[PDB]
């Protein structure tokens, strides 16, 4: 009742992403990403809901009724919304790897920590039997992983040693013998210790300096230089769409959602920094 | 992580600023810093380590006032040809390698003390080239900064 | 018997008025309460168990037709019951062991007392190890220009949880122990989400002492005020008295009433427990009985986890 | 000329005879490829008769039934009441899909005009009591799918996917 | 479609181009190139856009309205842009080859990896969903290439062995001897594996020590010595230009884009680094 | 007309010519010659520009302002340079 | 009721004669509002023939003619050479838009057959030479917007406007 059904999904970044927060963090960045309490990037539920709402209002410019029912209304005449988003928690950021003693060549891997999988488990178990879906095949894998907490774990491969992001030497260990990978990709996944993970990850985040040029002399304008922070292409965020049951959800979550693969998240889309892909956890 | 490296860039140093006196092969150390660093992170640690040992012989006063910077302070590495003044960078690399446990002072010390074992030391480094190049990265860039700042 | 309200993500418990674009030339803002008023938890549990033709104008008569005597709320990190403690505008989460010697600490002389309260609210305080306000600035975009509107920007200081945290309330009823356990509530404002956990947990209640801790706002009958605000130093040792609104009811779409209360974490002396009984009429008793039912007039011994209502 | 037919997946054994031909047309889309039943077809707005199982139309979108779309004919000499409809093949509400579709497919649906006697109360029905799931496999996943014990080994996966994926709607009438 | 028009294009360097890098991480080169998340070179679409914009603002002075509309106003923006650029993936970098066994000898070849086609494919699918264009030829060639992932192959020329960039021996397979070349040119394209492709690519990049000489003494000034990373001629990038409809997008895509062939990306322009040619995929296939 | 004037030219070496690349460790030769992207010799347009500019600055001590405008100022650059040298392709070598 | 016709603004003459219906209905689309011209139309792929100014239809979408839209009808005797068209007014490429418009219209545009005997090389023309600016301000704008020079000292404003807003392409023959 009142969230009788739930659908989780992965937000797989197709291009770099910027979801701003002003100048919200004490950092060397002028336009940082949206941070968690642990400083990991996240996508607030407001941004996620607003972006998907705006997208659906133009990709199905006739279902205004259904989208306005589920994702709420804009004008003052309103009524209780009946589908909500949870903040997108970062799942796995990409990482350049130089593997020592491995003949399976890998130029990049996915990197997680245990802090992150803790929250992913918090989301997944809070739905598993609370709602009427079957995601044991994933919550149990994450539980297996969190069992080995404290040490750098490599999944679905055997590397035993690697240099991550060209600056960090880690020594891995296979989980048991192998675990059926949790992403259709073939890229390995590494669940690093929380201490070195938040360095490898802050090394994966793109932090560029941008310039504003004076046209009549092609020289930078004074005070025309700032720094941004995108999250790399191929990054993966995780969140859930929590929906009540009011005969619009039966339509929203059945034909609107079946058609969604790509949406645009966050700002700077003229720089092409918003394309992202939604894979629903149904595989 | 590598925050201790910025202190190691001093406790290893102990002097390469007037122990490298006479402003010739002293101001050549900036060249070492910049060029060697760039080449280690484009060519490799091995192609550069060979190139560095070629400019510094084995079993001579080079080795004497190179290991002397393991248990002493005053090591005036003077000499115009960068051969006693080229072991500066070689000692820079070796002090890091030993004080970070990448290789042990046992094997290294006992290795640069008879000709039979220099081959094995070099092969050991060849087996640890990626690890060394990744770890010593910041420790070396710190000295490339320390040169263009002070040296 | 016990209910743990585990938030899945940062939560927003506003405390003041308008949070929408009303003046064309200014942004809006809001700030979250660290501990939700028991009206919030009452309304949540009521939303879980609802029947659609009961009340329609009361919002708590029919609510009290559903809930047991809700007992006050506090934090629990890892079996570490953290308790609110309020000085003048200062709010701190203190563990249990720092409340025993507390009545003597405020009765110490000047410098000892001030040093004690200082190290409590500043150094033995654990609020900022578990929770930090996480600001979240939002915007409204008009589709005509794909840009922010005329200052449709709002800053809502949310409540970030730096670690696994729950809210602890105890409820007398047991038939509900199964009908809310494992429910993904819409706890708090701004359309946030929490999860409920229930397990029987024996807690001792009928205990009397000299000093109490307001685990929940202590409401005042709105007539005893002049009888109360004159001699305030004779009822509360430390804390904060304030005028609060009981919330916002759904079935009628109305802001709930406004009552002067003694906010959470305040330390009340025993001389207040009788005072309210002495200064309340017969039907305002019938109303404040429901108020205590939904979880408002909750107390706790400073020596042990012993809860106690007031009019009950 | 590869037209298809939908087979609902109940637990009430009103599924006596479905298709006269095990394969018919060459290609089959609903393939079990070492991860489970995939490309399964879900038909909404409908329900299934408990007895004399067929696709009874309601109007409520919250009502739906999940079943397999397989190449085969319903005796080719009966069932004028079957919903015989050709689709541009981008409208099929597939779920857990991993194969592609050929842009035009003719589907047969087991249809029956609902009632003229009383309103329809519907109920969710999950496929449970694995002793029924075993039967279901031995009834269609062995008749159509000869793959039984030949190359695939994980029969338990084929069972347990039915234990979670399929959830239909009944009428009790 | 979310986008009115979607124009994928290739970016053939005519001269060694140097789009400077923005990053405060200290690296070896004084002025490195722009890297993507895989370390490869890229042109951050901010640079693409700010260069093409300033170029069009001069080459078409009678259409400042259309340009300001599709590429955003400059000073007082009352609106968002309608045109978007996607970051320029490296598509194929050139490398010096030394053949072993082949009828016709080459002296350079086109070197691409699989972790790059796996991004071009992302772009193509993502854009075929957010538009009406269904780039069947690019996609039907790149998926056929990626089918053979995990082994160095040659697309057309029959080589079977070579020494790329005079340090890496590779042993090459053939795709079908029927695939028409992705781009139209006479030089083969090697789709290398990724661990070896990374090193070949990093050898293709041009590092250049430069100095600043005192005019008086003709000796280097005290400080004027830095390094500087370029990207060779003939390097091919891949980006996409996307737009929502405003009737000035329909005129952008039909008058401006049909007359863009050469632009000046990047910096170091006074020394010839940056002239680059645009080929529109609608043409090259 | 993105460019006012375009002046392609040849560069005939009167004497032998050494434009240096810089040291290395894999160099095989102490002081090598600048190279194309595909192995042939070349003159990087930075060398060309600096050489021609330092020549002009003393062969035309009164057009110094025109030189600075077209080939970029030295002391306080407030602006870009209107001039542009392209890297020198090798055209023909004597054999 | 409201059916407009397009008065293009080149430097050349023979403009104020196009319609003896100089106002027609109540108002026009192009709205000089003492802050600048608004809602200017742009016809692309057409170029003007300076001799008896009229839009020759070429195909190059770079060639265009900017001009005002005004309510009228051609001189009571033409529309044998005026191209006539009825457009939903959202298919109208306007510039400097200010408000919202009729959502259905009908336009007369001065038209001249290509004359395929003459190669249509085209030269981009602009508006300068304040003489021309003034004989435009008076000979077209006063006749349609008599409020010019009535209260507005913004003859200077619309002067800058028609000098910085209108350009066109001519066959230069």
């Amino acid at each position: 009742p009142y969230y009788a059904f739930a659908e989780p999904f992965f937000i797989h970044a197709i291009t770099h992403l910027h979801v701003g927060s002003g100048s919200s963090v004490e950092e060397e960045i002028a336009l940082p990403f949206q941070r968690d309490e642990l400083g990991y990037p996240t996508i607030y539920a407001s941004s996620l809901k607003g972006a998907i709402k705006s997208f659906l209002l133009k990709e199905f410019p006739d279902k205004r009724d259904v989208i306005y029912k589920v994702l709420g209304e804009d004008e003052n005449p309103e009524e209780a919304s009946l589908g909500t988003f949870l903040d997108a928690i970062l799942f796995a950021i990409p990482s350049r790897i130089i593997e020592i003693d491995s003949a399976k060549p890998y130029v990049w891997v996915y990197v997680t920590t245990y802090e992150l999988l803790k929250k992913v488990k918090l989301y997944l178990d809070s739905i598993s039997q609370l709602s009427n879906a079957s995601f044991s095949n994933l919550k149990n894998k994450i539980d297996t992983i969190l069992a080995k907490e404290g040490k750098n774990i490599t999944l679905d491969s055997d590397l035993k040693s690697a240099i991550l992001n060209e600056d960090f030497y880690v020594e891995l260990e296979a989980l048991n013998n192998k675990i059926p990978s949790i992403i259709n990709a073939g890229v390995p996944l590494l669940v690093l210790e929380d201490s070195i993970g938040r360095e490898v990850i802050n090394r994966s985040l793109i932090r560029v300096r941008r310039i504003r040029i004076d046209r009549d002399k092609k020289v930078v304008e004074t005070g025309g230089l700032w720094s941004e922070e995108y999250v790399p292409m191929k990054t993966i965020f995780f969140s859930v769409l929590l929906g009540k049951e009011s005969k619009e959800s039966a339509i929203f979550a059945s034909c609107i959602l079946r058609n969604l693969r790509y949406v645009i998240l966050g700002g700077k889309e003229t720089i092409g920094k918003g394309i992202v892909e939604l894979r629903w956890v149904k595989d | 992580l590598y925050e201790e490296d910025y202190k190691l860039a001093l406790e290893a140093f102990k002097k390469v600023f007037n122990a490298l006196t006479h402003y010739g092969a002293k101001q050549a150390f900036r060249s070492r810093a910049r060029d060697l660093v760039e080449e280690i992170y484009n060519s490799g640690f091995i192609p550069t380590f060979f190139y560095i040992i070629s400019k510094a012989e084995l079993n001579s006063d080079s080795l004497d006032s190179l290991i002397s910077l393991f248990s002493s302070d005053n090591a005036i590495l003077r000499g115009s040809d960068e051969n006693v003044s080229y072991s500066a960078y070689l000692f820079i690399i070796l002090y890091y390698l030993i004080k970070r446990g990448i290789i042990e002072q046992k094997f290294l010390i006992q290795a640069l003390r008879c000709e039979k074992t220099r081959l094995d030391l070099i092969d050991k480094l060849y087996n640890l080239a990626p690890i060394i190049s990744a770890k010593i990265r910041t420790y070396l860039l710190a000295i490339k900064r320390l040169s263009e700042a002070l040296i | 018997k016990r209910v743990l309200i585990k938030p899945l993500e940062p939560l927003m418990f506003r405390s003041q008025g308008e949070f929408e674009p009303l003046i064309t030339g200014s942004h809006t803002a809001a700030q979250s309460l660290i501990i939700p008023r028991p009206s919030t938890i009452a309304g949540m549990l009521g939303y879980i168990l609802f029947n659609k033709s009961s009340g329609t104008g009361d919002w708590l008569s029919d609510l009290t037709n559903l809930l047991a005597t809700i007992y006050g709320t506090f934090i629990e990190t890892n079996g570490e019951y953290l308790f609110p403690l309020r000085m003048g505008n200062h709010l701190a989460l203190v563990d249990q062991q720092h409340l025993i010697n507390l009545p003597t600490l405020l009765e110490k002389e000047y410098e000892r007392r001030e040093k004690g309260i200082y190290e409590l609210f500043y150094d033995k305080n654990k609020l900022f190890q578990i929770i930090n306000h996480q600001d979240r600035i939002g915007i409204s975009i008009d589709k005509s220009t794909r840009t922010v509107k005329e200052h449709y920007l709002y800053s809502a200081r949310y409540l970030a949880f730096k670690k696994e945290v729950n809210y602890v309330i105890f409820i007398d009823n047991d038939a509900i122990s199964d009908k809310i356990n494992g429910k993904i509530v819409n706890f708090g404002g701004e359309n946030r989400i929490a999860k409920l956990e229930v397990d029987d947990y024996k807690v001792d209640t009928s205990i009397e002492e000299e000093y109490y801790l307001a685990l929940s706002p202590i409401l005042i009958p709105d007539e005893a005020l002049d009888n109360f605000l004159d001699n305030i130093s004779d009822y509360v040792a430390m804390g904060k008295v304030d005028k609060i609104s009981l919330g916002f009811d759904i079935a009628n779409t109305k802001r709930k009433e406004m009552l002067t209360a003694i906010l959470e974490g305040s330390i009340v002396k025993r001389s207040i427990i009788d005072f309210i009984k002495n200064e309340i009429k017969n039907d305002l008793r019938y109303r404040f009985s429901k108020y205590e039912k939904i979880g408002y007039n909750t107390l706790m011994s400073l020596c042990k986890l012993a809860l106690r209502k007031i009019l009950s | 000329s590869t037209q298809r037919e939908y087979v609902f997946i109940p637990i009430t054994n009103s599924i006596t005879i479905d298709v006269k031909i095990t394969i018919g047309g060459s290609d089959h889309i609903t393939n079990i490829d070492e991860r489970g039943i995939h490309n399964v077809l879900v038909i909404t707005g409908y329900a299934v008769d408990e007895k004399n199982g067929r696709l009874v139309p309601t109007l409520d979108p919250c009502d739906y039934v999940k079943g397999i779309l397989v190449a085969g004919t319903p005796q080719q000499a009966q069932s004028n009441d079957f919903l015989t409809l050709k689709l541009p093949a981008n409208k099929l509400y597939l779920i857990r899909k991993k194969g592609n579709i050929s842009d035009d497919l003719k589907i047969y649906i087991p249809y029956s005009s609902p009632d003229a006697r009383n309103s329809m109360k519907t109920k969710p029905v999950s496929i449970s009591d694995d002793t029924i799931v075993n039967n279901i496999i031995k009834e269609v996943f062995d008749k159509i799918y000869n793959i039984t014990q030949k190359e695939k080994v994980k029969i338990e996966k084929v069972k347990e996917d039915i234990k979670e994926l399929f959830s239909y709607y009944a009428l009790e009438q």
